[PDB]
């Protein structure tokens, strides 16, 4: 019964994601989320190449920050100056061109007091 | 058989 994230206004988290490495079908990974009666919102994605493509949603740039570290296989998202409407819960998914797909979903539920 | 696409920004 709905478990997850507390942050206060102006505060940070960081999430992390397993990037198992490019394949023929995908050159990245990413997040969406979904807002409590809301649509499923793209967030950010970046590719496993260095320097090809680091997309985020214009609600997000300047705050949050997406990286990866190909040797670990992973990805991070830094959550900065986190707000109120910053509350949903994130999902990983991997990228092609930018492009997130999900199969299947589980999630990491974050709540944002203002 | 099934997907769900989320869309990079426009």
């Amino acid at each position: 019964a709905s478990g997850g994230v507390f942050v206060q206004s102006g505060g940070s988290l960081r999430l992390s994601c397993a990037a198992s490495g490019a394949t023929s079908t995908f050159d990245g990974m990413g997040w969406f989320r979904q807002a409590p009666g809301k649509e499923k919102e793209f967030v950010s994605a970046i590719s496993y190449e260095q320097g090809s493509y680091t997309y985020y949603a214009d609600s997000v740039k300047g705050r949050f920050t997406i990286s990866r570290d190909n040797s670990k296989n992973m990805v991070y998202l830094q959550m900065n100056s986190l707000r109120a409407e910053d509350t949903a819960t994130y999902y990983c998914a991997p990228a092609y061109e930018g492009d997130l797909y999900a199969f299947d979903e589980q999630g990491t539920q974050v709540t944002v007091s203002s | 058989g099934s997907v769900q696409i989320v869309y990079k920004p426009k």
